[PDB]
């Protein structure tokens, strides 16, 4: 009541206005849970309706169904994210526990509940604006601007960073060989060994959390030690047909573009004539000396290739395979830094989507592991037919950056 | 002298300053009949007397007739509108008949002077002022200032809209029951109870309203079967659109065409293909209201266009909710397609019909797939689900696409259809060579400079050709090789190119296409047995492509 110095002043990036996204459809299970869930947060004065006068929006969702917990609201934040300015250090500089990736398992709590304490600056809040839409435009629409921190917003866990690491300071000094990396609204929490004691040593920092005002959810488990990488394999033919030699020569063409440790010559040599796709060319004496080099630096690791702590990572995704699936992740082009393979859809039941949209969590949570970051994503699917879906399949707290492609890598990469 | 409800304030768009615009001079019995309906609403407290302390200003015109044949106002707010900030005036469209529920009784109120009942904060107010033009030169204008919302206003609609939910709220909430929807001057009231308990809500509810300053007059609908809501003609059965009937005339100005505009985009938001495009694009000059603008050619076709959808009515059914929602889709040509929506048998809720561009090669299944999108998303926001498809294609059709395609694919709960216009997939490339088929190697290439290039095969027999072609492109070039050699080859084939962008295009398996040439194509294709497209790279060691590829190429 003093002078007003409690809440933390937080500016949009010069000269950018805040996000006027719009909103879109809803089933009437969707509405109806939000409606529920913002009437609450609503008499807990977090969140508090507005007018007409506040001319920006957000896109907001629940996502818990089945026989699983309950809905989970999720307002995506992405815009604004992008709109808002990054605070000067804490995270910069000092960060990203290189160690997480390697532990034999690691859990990941969401902790937003976390943010609902503190409230947000005044000024701010208009540009959280989200509203609730109507089956059939019935309602005019729920509108509603956050008072306190946003969840998905990126804002929040860097002003709570300080009253976080205030709360980990003890389970980070009576367990010293246990791994706890904070990224938005979730903790990635990760230890060396199953001993028995890490799946209660989870449940030990849940209660803790739950002690000192966290109410984390009324457990997810990540082994980065299982995490190999997918290279690129060459086909063992039997010194078959001449498509065979085009089939391969032009992969390896495409692959002197990642690393020229390999040689074009005899096997093109082997190409020089006019003679049919469908004949059975026996491979020389000098090509046989081509596949040393070729298989050889092809199961290994690039060169020049660092992670950058100041560019994007870009993910690439690839369906190859009617159960498989493939995927790339870099920051300058070829410069690649992991290949990896999903599978789960004879797990899964076969759908592409679904596929995908589980992929692309597995991948994200995977960068975040390793990189401390979400990679942009470059969706080999149409916009119209991921934005009437994903939401559908999506699990997460966080929301990564797509695009869309028309796919072509015609020699079929990987396998 | 001030209406209770709250204002919502109002600020300018940032850095920017007021409307000062000068006023232009109508007729002496146009400036007289102004008065005439000001002097009338100083009076009423819609505006107030103003002098010439305020810096602002606003265009004052009138139009002669239209509701009970007198005098009218009109004030023009453009520049004013650019000028204030923006608002939530989006609200997912507009609702849909087919999404109402059949309400034992049902009743209309016209809110009438909604916009003049509603108050406008005074901290903006200053900016909707008007000076009347005088007549008599000797004397000034009379400047005013609205203190309710104005007609022609940015906000008006943003606002009333939201004044009206927070007075209808604690009526809602005391009758859970009720269903009340609002939409401008429309309000309608459904309803369980009898007429006899209906019609007293009904009161209630005027009574409310008559509180907080609105008025609903006497001739409401009391409960009259057809009812006139947004448009649509609600008859207890079935609902039927009202007829939208446009302006037929040589000489339109600017405020015409603005209304013209206007209604088009009533219409859109119930009939599809509507475009303002170009009759808009006549607006964009900053001319005044009555100035007369020529039609180009292309807003001319757009009038005729449109006027030709409207002349095509839409009716169905009501919704209920006990059954489910079956969607059934169907094929025509030029890339057209159909639906309708229904919950009984021949009894349909909604009918309409898709058409999009995707692209210039297309493929006929990669269309229907859009379809079922644009369907599902549309009805996900008329009735809060997706339907039971009815699809015109083999489940195991389908089964092979997403298999075969690159990108992912999804199509929900559907069910095999027998109507006559099919979907398939006219031909199917092989994964592995054909054996002893003859192998094609082409090529294709042209300079800028000479605007021409040369085209043609080389076999694995032996066999040639070549062709220089006039008006083409580096890789217009490389796809009329392509055709050559499907055309002058036998039923089974081999195919060997150097053009990632032409391997693709055919890869895709398009239905048809905008460039004629792979049209031509696909002909070929579909008269084929087993076709195979292979892929190898341009300018080094390549088999066909060290002799047709050969340099200095003409």
């Amino acid at each position: 009541p003093i002078s007003p110095i409690e809440t933390v002043p937080v500016k949009l990036k010069p000269g950018m206005d805040g996000p006027k996204v719009k909103q879109w459809p809803l089933t009437e299970e969707k509405i109806k849970a939000l409606v529920e869930i913002c009437t609450e947060m609503e008499k807990e004065g977090k969140i508090s309706k507005i007018g007409p006068e506040n001319p920006y929006n957000t896109p907001v969702f629940a996502i818990k169904k089945k026989d699983s917990t309950k809905w989970r609201k999720l307002v995506d934040f992405r815009e604004l994210n992008k709109r808002t300015q990054d605070f000067w250090e804490v995270q910069l500089g000092i960060p990203h526990p290189a160690g997480l990736k390697k532990n034999k398992s690691v859990t990941v709590l969401d902790v937003g509940d976390a943010y609902f304490s503190v409230p947000l600056d005044e000024d701010f809040r208009k540009y959280t604006a989200f509203t609730i839409p109507s089956i059939n435009n019935e309602t005019p629409g729920i509108r509603y601007q956050y008072n306190v921190l946003p969840q998905g917003w990126k804002g929040s866990p860097a002003i709570f960073q300080s009253s976080m690491t205030k709360i980990l300071e003890p389970f980070k000094k009576q367990n010293p060989d246990i791994v706890i990396y904070q990224y938005m609204d979730d903790l990635y929490v990760g230890s060396d060994l199953e001993i028995g004691q890490h799946r209660t040593k989870i449940e030990e920092l849940r209660q803790h959390l739950l002690r000192w005002g966290l109410t984390t959810p009324d457990g997810y488990e990540l082994h980065p030690d299982k995490w190999t990488v997918q290279p690129i394999v060459l086909p063992e033919k039997d010194s078959w047909t001449v498509n065979d030699i085009q089939k391969l020569v032009g992969k390896l063409n495409w692959a002197s573009q990642i690393y020229p440790g390999i040689k074009v010559r005899q096997l093109s040599k082997l190409l020089r004539g006019t003679k049919a796709l469908t004949e059975v060319i026996p491979l020389t004496e000098e090509a046989e000396l081509e596949l040393a080099e070729n298989r050889e630096i092809l199961k290994e690791p690039v060169h020049g290739v660092y992670y950058d702590p100041s560019k994007d990572l870009i993910a690439e995704i690839q369906k190859q395979g009617q159960g498989q699936w493939t995927y790339q992740i870099y920051q300058e082009p070829f410069k690649n830094l992991k290949t990896g393979k999903y599978a789960r859809m004879r797990g899964a039941h076969t759908n592409d989507v679904k596929q995908l949209t589980e992929a692309v969590q597995k991948i994200t949570t995977e960068s975040i592991v390793i990189w401390g970051k979400t990679p942009k994503f470059k969706l080999p699917i149409q916009k119209e037919t991921w934005e009437t879906w994903w939401t559908e399949y999506w699990q997460a707290t966080w929301i990564p950056e797509w695009e869309f492609v028309n796919t072509p890598p015609l020699v079929k990469l990987w396998y | 002298p001030i209406s209770p409800i709250e204002t919502v304030p109002v600020k300018l768009k940032p850095g920017m300053d007021g409307p000062k615009v000068k006023q232009w001079p109508l007729t002496e019995e146009k400036i007289k009949a102004l008065v005439e309906i000001c002097t009338e609403m100083e009076k009423e407290g819609k505006i107030s007397k103003i002098g010439p302390e305020n810096p602002y200003n606003t265009p004052v015109f009138a139009i002669k007739k239209k509701d009970s044949t007198k005098w009218r106002k009109l004030v023009d707010f453009r520049e004013l509108n650019k000028r204030t900030q923006d608002f939530w005036e989006v609200q997912l469209g507009i609702p849909h008949p087919a999404g109402l529920k059949k309400n034992k009784s049902v009743t209309v109120l016209d809110v009438g002077d909604a916009y003049f009942s509603v108050p406008l904060d005074e901290d903006f107010r200053k900016y909707t002022a008007f000076t009347i033009p005088s007549i008599n030169n000797e004397t000034p204008g009379i400047r005013y200032q609205y203190n309710v919302l104005p007609q022609g206003w940015k906000g008006s609609p943003a606002i009333f809209q939201s004044s009206m939910t927070k007075i209808l709220e604690p009526f809602k909430k005391q009758n859970p029951d009720i269903v009340i929807y609002q939409y401008m001057d429309d309000l309608y009231v459904g309803s369980d109870l009898e007429i006899g308990q209906h019609r007293t809500k009904i009161e209630e509810l005027r009574q409310h309203l008559l509180r907080w300053g609105l008025t609903t007059p006497d001739k409401k609908h009391q409960k009259e079967p057809p009812f006139l809501w947004m448009g649509y003609e609600l008859h207890p059965d079935k609902w039927t659109v009202q007829p939208i009937v446009l302006p037929e005339k040589d000489s339109w100005t600017v405020n015409d065409i603005q209304k013209l505009v206007g209604k088009l985009n009533w219409a859109s938001q119930i009939y599809p293909g509507i475009k303002v495009r170009q009759l808009s694009k006549l607006l964009r000059g900053t001319k005044a209201l009555t100035e007369v603008i020529p039609l180009t050619e292309e807003a001319e076709l757009e009038l005729a266009e449109n006027r030709e959808i409207l002349k095509e009515p839409v009716h169905g059914v009501y919704y209920d909710p006990s059954k489910d929602l079956i969607a059934e889709i169907q094929k025509q040509g030029q890339g057209q397609w159909t639906y309708q929506i229904y919950q009984e048998p021949f009894k349909n809720l909604k009918t309409g019909k898709y058409a999009r561009m995707r692209g210039a090669h297309t493929n006929d299944v990669k269309q229907l797939t859009e379809a079922v999108q644009k369907i599902t998303t549309e009805s996900i926001v008329i009735w809060g689900k997706t339907p039971k498809f009815k699809l015109p294609i083999q489940k195991e059709t389908w089964e092979t696409w997403w298999t075969e395609y690159w990108q992912a694919t999804w199509i929900p709960e559907w069910e095999f259809v027998n109507t006559p216009p099919l979907v398939k997939l006219w031909y199917q490339l092989e994964k592995e060579p054909i054996v002893g088929a003859e192998t094609f190697y082409v090529d294709g290439a042209a300079n800028r400079e000479t605007k021409l290039g040369k085209a043609g095969y080389v076999t694995n027999k032996g066999r040639q050709k070549v062709v220089p072609l006039t008006n083409t492109t580096n890789q217009k070039t490389e796809l009329q090789a392509i055709y050559l050699a499907l055309q002058d080859s036998g039923l089974e084939v081999n195919i060997v190119t150097d053009s990632q962008y032409a391997l693709g295009i055919i890869q895709a398996q398009p239905d048809k296409s905008e460039s004629e040439l792979v049209n031509q194509i696909i002909e070929q294709l579909i008269k084929k047995e087993k076709v195979y497209l292979a892929w190898v790279p341009a300018h080094k060691g390549i088999g066909g492509n060290e002799q047709v590829d050969k340099l200095v190429s003409a």
